[PDB]
RNA sequence: GGUUGCGGCCAUAUCUACCAGAAAGCACCGUUUCCCGUCCGAUCAACUGUAGUUAAGCUGGUAAGAGCCUGACCGAGUAGUGUAGUGGGUGACCAUACGCGAAACUCAGGUGCUGCAAUCU
RNA sequence: GAAAUCUCCAGUAGAACAAAAGGGUAAAAGCCCCCUUGAUUUUGAUUUUCAGUGUGAAUACAAACCAUGAAAGUGUGGCC
RNA sequence: AAGCGAAUGAUUAGAGGUUCCGGGGUCACCUUGACCUAUUCUCAAACUUUAAAUAUGUAAGAAGUCCUUGUUAC
């Protein structure tokens, strides 16, 4: 069947209806890959973190995320190469939209009842977003900043509503502000773990804290 | 060191398998009755797999447990067939170990007719005095780590007894 | 169709609290209930024999009957334009004493106590409670406490 | 073995006296609950316990904030009554059973009546309420976690208490000397248990057969040179002695409880403070990072 | 695994003594069939086989089995100087290696080298 | 102040590692005549407190311990929400006025407390 | 042999509780074992649906007689 | 509302660790097929630790409080 226009399912009209054992017969989401670019770079390689944040409360159709993801990748890749960035599609397609299946054939009024038992069958998936929630997060080196904003600008155009390109003060995908993460990385409380980093807590078994973070204890002692 | 931290023989369990039921369980039970001097029990199959002709609660296994000086003695006479030597395998991480033989009918006593030949299995269950703390009805607790049994203590305990060496292979 | 069974819509009213499942603490059967006591109803779901209906959970009423293992509680009920009287067969596992009434009772002993001394000296001992009166005047000094000014903070994304 | 946080975070620990295993709350609900038409009439529990080298029997009423004890007659007090060697056998349980009976009856003002059984043949004779007299003190046996089994020591105390006049509801099924063909307790066999005949017959049969076991064991007996048939005498003498004066007195004691506390405090391991807790981590952080 | 309820003896030769003797003295206690074989003359047919065995035995210490040697001469006898060693025996394919034990002593070599795959009938 | 029997609140008590335990007590522990029970005196039952013994159990302590329990002007007066507006906004929703006001997070603590009885260097 | 039976350790319940789902349950409401018929009689009161009618179902009792348990107690059908 | 470095259900990305219950490549041989652990993203009407606002039960006495001692087959 022809895909219904996104104008119909724009708003958060219905309560969440996710894939569960009560929601059995549903198709799969169009978006499957959520992390793109040089996704396995360490945290320091990509200091700057940019977010594409929705300013309104609507539903992002699952495939609209896939549609914007290919566009955001494609400008970014061809401008600064394959591995100059790492974009993460934060929000996920869990809300399963419903379609009431209809017959529009000649004289379909006979074979179909209209609104009797009009509970809709699953039509697709969409991502529920509220105001201020991040849609896209790209992390890259700071000189790449013009490219990622423009690349995010092209991705904004696949989304309904208004979205904002905000230059987050955090150090990449971390939860730490730039000047004070530098203090933390310098003091040596940070071990990479493939793509993200480990923090040393003031609480814990000191022997394990020593196992993971020998450099902190050496740095203080020295 | 401390006398009752030393390992001691606590229970030896002896089991077999007989897929079907009938007169084969009589001989498979009279072999243990003559051997251990005490009647065993016929454990009933918890499930049916149908890959063995076994139905539920079919009494497909005969097993007995022996403890005390008889248990050591039957083990003493049960390691002659094992040459008082053993493999590094067969040792559980909890300090128990075992082995299986294939005949004890005319190995134990003179063969009598209509008893046949059956393979017999041993599982030595060793731990130290004080094991009642996890078996008493009242104030049931646990045992300290120093009081636990590992592979290290039992293999060492298996050296000075039987003049046995482990990892024969 | 539609169901209105004896215990419908009780997915969470008869759940035992977190880490509070299992045995009821033994003080429950030890509390003594006398006819006239004011008790509330909180049906611990663990005990299935003698549960109240889900309407009475939280409803506080007097005890009119005391039985071997149960007590009889009177609860007023909203039915149309009138309150009805509902006498309930309640196992003591589902009830506890109301702490509201005992607060009033201990106050009565406090009122009687201070009225007793008022009989000797100090007439007009002001029995009745007083709500929070408007606060009286006071002097607010500034020794070491100069009023430090504040300014509204500029908007920052903080993200 | 290396549990996760989720297990520890959602773990519902049972009540402390169940974690230690000493208390069975399933029975305690139906031993401490009261017919509410009997509002403030505490239910008395004949608590019997078996430590090693002693017997502990008590009368306990469960109040709101805990359990108060009417009288607690342990078995390590039988030496003052006459029985010295052997403080756990079946006869010892019966003797302390009658002791805890007479102690509380003499305490609640019912000594003059309810004399229990004077001449004890071990018959199932429950103390019937005397006409125009206060009802017999009804206590309820609470064995605890021990197993009900025919010829058990805990039911030895039970028969001892009821035979002491303290009317405790029970039945003859679990008394020793039980017959599965006829539902009767053998008077000859049961009274033998009362006077410790089972111990006595074991001794004299050991002496008949061997000497080593009879000597290695019962070497408390050997010091006083008491015959196996002399056990009945000392038990019957103590039974009358218990009837004579069960009022009890606490032991004389040495080093008053203040000295008890003072000496125990030094050897008892004390607990550190937060500053000390923060002090020693500096030593550990220095040791584990001091040019390591 | 050598010492059991009773140490096996061959023709009155104890198990420990069964580990000692050479080739020549075994003909006294050997059956006629193998005795006739040696009587007619063992002319260096096992010697080249027999020397490499001692090389393998010495090179292999305890904690592990000796290296599997191999041959084809099904007609060879079990001789005490092959004792405690494993050899594969040719049969056409896929040499089958057998440890040589004192209870194996004095028999032929071709009773292990099953040259034909046993015939299986039925559903399988 | 320790121990035991019975407990009240039911992790501040739980859990995982290590250390310590004078006296008493607890327990481990020793043996199967009787009772009783089990494939098995391992459970239970009986009997000796005797052969020993802190190795356990148990109790206490230790851990920048997890957890759990408190607080905090830490988050946060945030989210949310009751009321009102001929408030803004195409709408989505949002701000405001009068109120109430979290949770996660972070930090700072703590790791059982008692009740009856007996007992203990 | 992944899966025949045995043994041990960890095992907050991730199993089972006739049957839909939910709630509830650890010396148990689960598995095994012993005894039993209370799944009985007389009625009445009470709760839910509600007109505070009936039916249904259920709670507490009393008078009885029984069952079990050592007893407390539990049991007037199925844990609800 | 909030929560998943908390239970069940989902879920994206990686990082570190295996019995002869699979190395598929030289016999125990690096050997890409696991699950487990410490993280990371996003969720839930038929999930939840926790948990509002509003609404909601009761009480705020003289039919009560205190003292003395009479009835009862309970």
């Amino acid at each position: 069947m022809a895909r219904r226009p996104a104008r119909c399912y724009r708003y958060q009209k219905n309560k969440p209806y996710p894939k569960s054992r009560y929601n059995r017969a549903v198709p799969d989401s169009k978006i499957r890959i959520y992390d793109l670019g040089k996704k396995k770079a360490t945290v320091d390689e990509f200091p700057l973190c940019v977010h594409l944040v929705s300013n309104e409360l609507e539903q992002l159709s699952s495939e609209a995320l896939e549609a914007a993801r290919i566009c955001a990748n494609k400008y970014i890749t061809k401008t600064v190469g394959r591995d100059a960035f790492h974009l993460r599609v934060r929000v996920h397609p869990f809300h399963v939209l419903r379609i009431n299946k209809m017959l529009s054939c000649a004289g379909a009024d006979r074979l179909q009842q209209g609104m009797r038992g009009a509970w809709g069958k699953p039509h697709g998936l969409a991502a529920r977003v509220d105001i201020g929630q991040i849609i896209f997060s790209v992390r890259c080196k700071d000189v790449n900043k013009p490219v990622v904003i423009e690349g995010l600008r092209r991705a904004r155009y696949k989304f309904p509503g208004q979205q904002k390109i905000i230059l987050s003060k955090k150090w990449g995908f971390t939860n730490l502000d730039r000047p004070e993460y530098i203090k933390k990385r310098d003091a040596g409380e940070i071990k990479d773990d493939g793509a993200f980093v480990k923090f040393l807590s003031k609480k814990g078994s000191l022997e394990k804290n020593y196992n993971e973070f020998p450099e902190y204890f050496q740095n203080l002692s020295a | 060191q401390n006398p009752m931290r030393d390992l001691k023989i606590e229970k030896l369990v002896l089991n077999i398998s007989v897929g079907e039921s009938g007169d084969r369980l009589t001989r498979a039970s009279k072999v243990l009755e003559q051997l251990s001097g005490q009647t065993p029990v016929q454990s009933k199959a918890r499930y049916t797999v149908r890959t063995f002709g076994i139905r539920r609660n079919e009494k497909i296994a005969v097993h007995v447990t022996v403890r005390g000086p008889k248990a050591e003695e039957i083990l003493e006479r049960g390691l002659k067939v094992k040459e008082y030597q053993l493999r590094d395998r067969n040792f559980s991480a909890t300090g128990n170990f075992g082995f299986g033989i294939d005949e004890h009918i005319d190995l134990g006593i003179k063969y009598d007719p209509s008893i046949g030949i059956f393979g017999m299995d041993f599982y030595v269950v060793m731990n130290r005095p004080g094991a009642r703390v996890t078996r008493r009805k009242r104030c049931k607790g646990t045992v300290g780590n120093s009081h636990k049994t590992t592979k290290e203590d039992t293999v060492s305990w298996f050296k000075q007894k039987y003049d046995a060496d482990v990892l024969d292979k | 169709g539609k169901s209105h069974g004896y215990r419908s819509r009780t997915r969470y009213m008869f759940q035992r609290d977190f880490r509070k499942h299992g045995a009821v603490h033994l003080s429950t059967y030890l509390k003594v209930y006398k006819v006239g006591d004011i008790v509330d109803i909180k049906a611990n779901g663990s005990i299935q024999k003698g549960m109240p209906h889900k309407f009475y959970q939280g409803k506080t009423g007097v005890v009119y009957n005391v039985t071997k293992s149960s007590v009889g509680v009177i609860i007023n009920k909203m039915v149309g334009n009138r309150y009805l009287e509902k006498r309930l067969n309640l196992r003591v596992e589902h009830i506890k004493h109301s702490k509201c009434r005992q607060e009033f009772l201990e106050r009565v002993k406090a009122n009687a106590a201070k009225r007793a001394e008022a009989k000797a000296q100090g007439v007009a001992v002001q029995l009745k409670r007083q709500p929070a009166q408007p606060r009286e005047s006071r002097i607010v000094s500034t020794e070491g406490n100069v009023p430090q000014t504040l300014a509204p903070v500029p908007y920052e994304t903080f993200i | 073995d290396a549990k996760s946080s989720a297990y520890s975070s959602r773990f519902q620990t049972p009540f402390r006296r169940r974690r230690e295993g000493k208390t069975d709350y399933y029975q305690r609900k139906r031993l401490v609950t009261q017919h509410k038409a009997k509002y403030n009439t505490p239910k008395y529990r004949l608590v019997v316990r078996f430590t090693n080298k002693d017997i502990i029997c008590q009368i306990i009423s469960s109040t709101i904030t805990g359990d108060v004890v009417l009288a607690a007659a342990y078995s390590h007090e039988l030496p003052r009554y006459g029985i010295t060697h052997g403080l756990t056998n079946w006869a010892a349980a019966y003797a302390t059973g009658l002791l805890i009976a007479r102690r509380t009856l003499q305490k609640l003002g019912l000594d003059e009546t309810y004399k229990g059984v004077e001449e004890v043949e071990g018959e199932y004779e429950l103390t019937e309420a005397v006409e125009d007299g206060p009802r017999p003190f009804k206590v309820f046996l609470d064995i605890g976690l021990q197993r009900t089994t025919t010829g058990a020591r805990v039911f030895g105390a039970l028969k001892g208490a009821s035979d002491g006049g303290l009317y405790v509801p029970h039945s003859e099924n679990r008394f020793p000397g039980w017959d599965f063909e006829t539902e009767e307790i053998d008077p000859e066999l049961l009274r033998s248990y009362i006077f410790g005949g089972h111990v006595s017959q074991y001794m004299e049969e050991l002496a008949d057969d061997d000497e080593e076991r009879f000597s290695e064991l019962f070497k408390g007996y050997l010091a006083d040179d008491i015959d196996a048939d002399s056990l009945e005498d000392i038990y019957t003498s103590a039974h009358e002695a218990i009837r004579a004066d069960p009022a009890f007195k606490p032991t004389e004691k040495k080093f008053t409880k203040e000295q008890y506390a003072a000496e125990s405090k030094k050897y008892r391991q004390t607990k550190l403070s937060k500053e000390e807790r923060a002090a020693r981590v500096a030593a550990k952080i220095a040791a584990l990072a001091g040019q390591q | 695994k050598k010492r059991v309820f009773k140490t096996h003896s061959y023709r009155g030769v104890d198990l420990e003594k069964l580990l000692e003797m050479s080739t020549e003295d075994f003909v006294k206690l050997a059956p006629a069939r193998v005795r006739r074989r040696f009587a007619r003359g063992m002319t260096s047919k096992p010697a080249g086989f027999m020397k490499k065995l001692r090389a393998a035995k010495l090179a292999a210490p305890e904690n592990e089995k000796p290296a599997p040697v191999r041959t084809h001469m099904r007609n060879m006898i079990i001789v005490p100087e092959m004792i405690g060693s494993v050899v594969g025996i040719y049969n056409g394919k896929a040499f089958n290696q057998v440890e040589i034990r004192p209870e194996m002593l004095g028999h032929y070599l071709g009773e292990f080298s099953i040259t034909y795959t046993p015939v299986r009938h039925g559903r399988a």
